[PDB]
RNA sequence: UUGCGAUAACGAACGAGACCUUAACCUACUAAAUAGUGGUGCUAGCAUUUGCUGGUUAUCCACUUCUUAGAGGGACUAUCGGUUUCAAGCCGAUGGAAGUUUGAGGCAAUAACAGGUCUGUGAUGCCCUUAGACGUUCUGGGCCGCACGCGCGCUACACUGACGGAGCCAGCGAGUCUAACCUUGGCCGAGAGGUCUUGGUAAUCUUGUGAAACUCCGUCGUGCUGGGGAUAGAGCAUUGUAAUUAUUGCUCUUCAACGAGGAAUUCCUAGUAAGCGCAAGUCAUCAGCUUGCGUUGAUUACGUCCCUGCCCUUUGUACACACC
């Protein structure tokens, strides 16, 4: 709880880290307590990270992409479109931004706001086709846990990447948009827009 | 509390030393500013115009102090960038040798840079001195 | 993906046929004396021999 | 809509015409050993919570 | 002779993959097997492998 | 090494050089509009004519106006290097001439026109309308040119 | 060639070795070509001892 | 369709309603005030100066400012 | 003629590292009982010489490639000898498939 | 003379030579201290072997990283490896056992490439196809 | 067809596997000025009071962590749980450099196909020609010719982006006197390139291949726009006996469609896809090509027979040049 001087001299705000480890500096990993269960051990907190950036084997087992941290998997769902494939620097830099924009509106964390999105939305039934062909019928299911995580991530991530084309507004503020009204509940957001018509069609193909 | 020019970040170096031969005027730039590109890969000319080769100046006594010796093809394979072809892919193409050749012949007669029989340039005696005394400023300003 | 063939079993079952008051659950020390008491080529060779009649052992108690 | 959240007991084995859907069983958290068969679309494990929004509704399809 | 290793080891392989094929033509008649060139300084020598070595 | 204000003296559309050079874009891309002049040409003389690159082309003064005019149409005086130019050592006089706005197509003609006179193979390729910089016409420009 | 065959195979056997197979491929008087393998002992295929073991 | 020049009526509502917003950026104000982003961006740089918004970020490519209070 | 140290350093270059390294070992084991002190084999990284073929040798086929890998392992043995006994044991027994140069210089 | 290890980190190429000596809270890699790594946004991998532990551990120690090979990702997680490996080292050689089995559970209890390198290697690529596995476009037609 | 098990079979052989190569570990050995590190024999600088340096190995000494490559060790799913017929196995956890055949290749049986190649060979049978030649050689043209259909690609439709400046980091090769190869440095030139020298037959020199995407700071600001660079004009170089039908590069200008693409269709499960470029091959010159190589590095599943293709068993047969 002390300042520590050394011959290479270390800052302050990094040196207040060492009592906490936050994102980037300044958000904590604390108090992101999630309302709605069946999604904790899938949405991945309680395990604080410095920077959204880890070079770690998630894909090797079935179920290690579950440990993969919340804010690293929405990283992961930025950097792609080809022109965008690499480049995990540039998609750090946005979720940097973005949850700036989050904590700028709507004052509260911005950690608990894209786990907040998650569990939002998260497509609780979805459909398949039963039948093998074109002309087939389509089935009710319900739908995993970790799915649920899997297409929120992609459905946020497609409506800012959709939003942030062809427009003055950045992939920073409208990923913060896509979060901030998924956390609400709005039906304005791409993410909310795509569940809802998951699950209207799953109350019609029972 | 012997400061070096590796206890600044690079950018802020270049700029705080840019501005500084930019106000001091000795560094004889050679004329053909405004009609130079840098490199062949380049589209454009440096967008500053009025500048960039204070920089191109800062950059290279930069990287005198950081190398043991650098020359000019080794300048210019430095600042070469990825060359549209237009409908062919990229290509590394090595940035323009006039251009860091009267950089190079510019920082000798301000002291910076000399002969430096290994090569091409090492930085001497006094411009290893001034860059320390703009390293002290930077980080205290 | 970790099946055994024939040659590993039958070159195992033949070392506890005649060495069950020898080598014992440890594979280290299965694998040390697997060179003295078999001629067997290849160290990779070796130590998957040395390691089913481990597992034989744990199998046989 | 009075969703309930249940808890898988079992994985009973793949269903469907691709493989992408897998029929487990459950037990309801509230009023807990209610038991019934659900498909799933996703990965699902075992102890995993998902959730229903019907509480009448047996999986089908098998084998 | 001011060669690179990487060409004069390859050129010597080619220098052996010649008179390979050279002994068999000629020596076809005469069971040769094989040929073994040995370099040494101030001489090489030519080591064939001929079944009827009486008459090569 | 700073960042200055501005204020906006603003003038809209305008011709200049025959042609309605735009407004309310800055001025070396407004005066890329103009035929014959790109963006090396215009960033080279608004440097020549001592004008700020910010200028948005419409705030332009019209004596900052006739002074860019004045250097595109006699580059060779004002220390363009003639190596920048579209037509150097021209066809017919050897001299360089940076050519403009309506005569980039009067000498295009002048040029094509002078190469079937002669019956060049170019010009020929030029009059029957294939490509003349030796493609391969078997598979591109299949449905047009 | 059956006799051919027959004779250095059943030479290479008498002359201690553990496999031999001689295929032979062609026209001999038949227009449409045939191949036949004439192998007597044992032989290993694949792996690194095709080349510690097997000439051909 | 996006103001290129500064107008006073344009900047007397610069300085009326950038306080009163939130967040602050280079898009910001082309969607909400009707400039481009080169005006944008010196309306940044200026209100800051002036202190009615303060700079949380300062990337390139993605300004985060917010008011003053 | 008399015990001098000539620096003298043998190079050893060869396809075959078994060899190689029979004649590696034999100028140490010669120079170890001379009491000759030595740089002993420096192992040079391996020269991988790779040429890239399709397999078929017209043009018909999936498009299948070899690569035929010729592998030049290399040593050096520095040596400070006293030359007329030295060059008596070494100019003996010339290895085939070894290529070995000797070579003396004014340091 | 001075108590001293030295150890390394490795990513795919990139390998950091750390000489990890006693002294005064040094941290320095290649000329330059720890503050200054470029890429900016991962400055705080090269700041977790610091903060898990705490900087009071590193008061007494003189830290000097040489890192060459991959790139600016790549040598980020090596510079990380080469100093929380070297301080652990330390702790082995020097101070006592229990002191270094905090450092070796709060540097693994966070990330394991910490201490121990990452084995994924690059895959050859394959004929058919420009990548290891993805072929060439197949026609039917 | 890997085994376990059932068993009129038992016990084996080829193929799979083992094997060989490559990559990942070795602070354990053997060392090295053709690789480094540490002092400093010894200097010598800059700011200082030790930080960053530059220099000499009978004009030093020591060490091998880093690198190299000899010889070795390591992993055998080890250990422990869960399931299985307590099998063969599989899954999870912990450890571990590695727990996907450890990753990836090389090798790869029996049987074939009327698969391709006579235009790779002085591999070859038969046939054709053999001087007015289908031989060989010389000069010029052609393969590139353009209403068009198709295949693999390259460049994009932009703000997660272009430009300018700045930061600046790899790995696999190759290279000349058995003659003009890779080229550092200096000078001249916007550039392309030229000239004077140099180092290297190569862990020694090019070369730290200072590679590109990337990062930061500026300029642009949703406009077919500063996106895109197709077409086209003018000039300067290089290679070459020879550049016209532009060999290629360079500087200015022209600035086309293209606003993310019907029907359909390809590849792909972890350092993998994809973005990025570098070397080699052919090469005098020419890469949007291929073989590698490294940089950046995700989504999704650990399933199925639904589509397609293949395999095995049962049934049918009037088929065995075997549904051609
Ligand atoms: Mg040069
Ligand atoms: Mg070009
Ligand atoms: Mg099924
Ligand atoms: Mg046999
Ligand atoms: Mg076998
Ligand atoms: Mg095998
Ligand atoms: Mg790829
Ligand atoms: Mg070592
Ligand atoms: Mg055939
Ligand atoms: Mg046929
Ligand atoms: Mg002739
Ligand atoms: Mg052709
Ligand atoms: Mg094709
Ligand atoms: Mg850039
Ligand atoms: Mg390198
Ligand atoms: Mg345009
Ligand atoms: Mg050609
Ligand atoms: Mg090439």
């Amino acid at each position: 709880f002390t300042p520590v001087v050394l011959a290479t001299p270390i800052p302050e705000e990094v040196q207040q880290a060492q009592t906490e480890i936050k994102l980037f500096n300044k958000w904590s990993f604390e108090e992101v307590e999630v309302k709605d269960a069946s999604l904790v051990d899938y949405v991945q907190v309680r395990q604080p990270i410095f920077v959204a950036h880890t070079a770690g084997r998630y894909a090797n087992k079935r179920f290690r992409k579950a440990q993969c941290p919340i804010i690293e998997r929405l990283t992961n769902s930025l950097m792609m479109n080809g022109r965008n494939n690499g480049k995990k620097l540039k998609a750090v830099r946005i979720i940097k931004h973005t949850l700036d924009i989050i904590n700028v509106l709507t004052d509260q964390n911005p950690i608990q706001v894209v786990v907040d999105a998650i569990t939002n939305t998260g497509p609780r039934e979805d459909t398949t086709r039963v039948g093998g062909g074109g002309a087939a019928r389509r089935q009710a299911v319900d739908v995993s846990p970790l799915r649920r995580v899997n297409q929120a991530i992609a459905l946020l991530t497609i409506g800012a990447r959709e939003a942030a084309f062809r427009n003055i507004k950045t992939i920073a503020e409208t990923l913060a948009e896509e979060l901030i009204n998924a956390a609400k509940g709005s039906s304005t957001s791409y993410a909310i827009k795509k569940k809802d018509e998951l699950e209207r069609v799953a109350k019609s193909n029972r | 509390p012997g400061v070096s020019v590796r206890d600044v970040a690079a950018q802020d170096f270049i700029n705080a030393y840019a501005s500084f031969l930019q106000r001091q005027g000795k560094l004889e730039v050679p004329g053909y500013v405004d009609i130079v590109k840098t490199s062949s890969g380049n589209e454009m000319p440096p967008q500053d115009a009025e500048g960039w080769f204070y920089k191109r100046a800062a950059s290279v006594a930069r990287h005198i102090y950081m190398r043991k010796q650098v020359g000019v093809g080794k300048l210019n394979k430095l600042y070469g960038g990825a060359k549209s072809r237009g409908v062919r892919p990229y290509k590394h193409i090595d940035a323009s040798g006039s251009i860091n050749r009267k950089v190079l012949q510019a920082l000798e007669k301000i002291g910076i840079v000399e002969i430096s029989p290994k090569g091409g340039r090492r930085i001497s005696e006094n411009g290893q001195r001034d860059l320390d005394r703009i390293a002290a400023q930077t980080l205290e300003e | 993906g970790r099946v055994r063939t024939k040659t590993v079993k039958r070159a195992s079952k033949a070392l506890i046929e005649r060495y069950y008051p020898k080598l014992t659950l440890d594979f280290q020390t299965n694998k040390r004396l697997c060179d003295e008491i078999a001629t067997i080529q290849s160290k990779r060779l070796r130590n998957k021999i040395a390691g089913y009649t481990t597992h034989l052992m744990k199998r046989i108690q | 809509t009075p969703v309930t959240l249940a808890k898988v007991i079992k994985v009973l084995g793949r269903t469907g015409s691709r493989g992408g859907v897998t029929q487990v069983r459950v037990e309801f958290l509230e009023d807990t050993s209610r038991t019934i068969v659900r498909n799933v679309k996703g990965p699902v494990r075992e102890n995993d919570i998902l959730v229903l929004m019907e509480s009448e509704r047996e999986a089908r399809r098998l084998r | 002779a001011l060669i690179s290793k990487k060409r004069k080891l390859v050129a010597d392989g080619v220098f052996y993959a010649e008179l390979n094929e050279f002994f068999t033509r000629e020596l076809a008649e005469e069971g040769y097997s094989g040929v073994e060139v040995r370099v040494t300084p101030t001489k090489t020598e030519v080591i064939i492998r001929a079944t009827r070595t009486q008459d090569v | 090494s700073l960042v200055v204000q501005e204020q906006g003296s603003f003038q809209h559309i305008l011709r200049l050089l025959n042609t309605n050079v735009d407004g309310n874009i800055k001025i070396v891309y407004a005066l890329t509009t103009i035929k014959g002049v790109g963006r090396r040409y215009s960033n080279l003389v608004c440097k020549k004519a001592d004008v700020d690159l910010h200028k948005r082309a419409g705030e332009l003064t019209q004596e900052e106006l006739e002074r860019i005019v004045q250097i595109m149409q006699n580059p060779t005086h004002y220390k363009i290097p003639a190596w920048f130019l579209n037509r150097q050592n021209d066809i017919t006089d050897g001299k360089d001439y940076h050519t403009l706005a309506n005569n980039v197509e009067s000498k295009l003609r002048d040029d094509l026109e002078r190469l079937k006179k002669i019956r060049a193979h170019r010009g020929i390729r030029h009059f029957w309308g294939l490509r003349v910089r030796g493609q391969h016409t078997k598979t591109t420009g299949r449905r047009r040119a | 060639i059956r006799r051919a065959a027959y004779g250095v195979v059943r030479y290479v056997m008498e002359s201690g070795a553990k496999g031999c197979e001689v295929v032979v491929s062609g026209k001999l008087r038949a227009a449409r070509a045939k191949a036949m393998k004439f192998a007597d002992g044992f032989l290993i295929h694949s792996g690194q001892p095709v080349n510690d073991f097997i000439d051909t | 369709q996006h103001a290129v020049i500064l107008d006073q009526e344009k900047y007397d509502r610069i300085l009326k309603e950038v306080p009163t917003y939130r967040y602050v950026s280079v898009s910001v104000l082309v969607d909400r005030l009707k400039i481009g982003g080169s005006l944008a961006r010196i309306a940044l740089r200026h209100l800051e100066k002036e202190g009615i918004i303060k700079p949380i970020s300062k990337h390139s490519k993605q300004a985060i400012y917010t008011r003053a209070t | 003629q008399q015990q001098q140290i000539i620096k003298i350093r043998i190079t050893l270059t060869s396809t075959k590292v078994k060899q190689l390294e029979n004649v590696s070992s034999n100028i140490v084991k010669n120079a170890e009982q001379h009491n000759l002190v030595k740089k002993g084999p420096v192992r040079l990284p391996t020269k991988v010489l790779k040429i890239s073929t399709r397999k078929t040798p017209n043009g018909e086929g999936s498009k299948t490639w070899e690569t035929y890998e010729m592998r030049i392992h290399k040593r050096y043995i520095d040596l400070e000898a006293p030359v007329q006994i030295v060059k008596r044991i070494t100019q003996i027994t010339i290895e085939p498939g070894v290529d070995v140069e000797v070579v003396v210089a004014s340091n | 003379a001075v108590p001293s290890v030295q150890t390394f980190g490795k990513k795919k190429s990139a390998t950091a030579v750390a000489h990890v000596k006693a002294g005064k809270g040094l941290i320095k890699v290649n000329g330059s201290p720890i503050t200054l790594v470029e890429p900016e946004i991962l400055r705080f991998k090269v700041y977790e072997p610091l903060l898990l532990v705490g900087l009071d551990k590193f008061s007494n120690i003189d830290i000097r990283v040489r890192v060459t090979g991959g790139g600016h990702v790549s040598q980020v997680y090596a510079i990380r490896q080469a100093i929380a490996k070297g301080l652990v080292a330390y702790h082995q050689k020097y101070v006592d056992e229990q002191s270094k089995n905090e450092l070796k559970k709060a540097f693994t209890s966070y990330d394991r490439t910490l201490l121990i390198a990452d084995s994924r290697r690059p895959e050859p690529k394959k004929f058919g196809g420009k990548g290891a596995r993805s072929r060439f476009q197949k026609s039917y037609r």
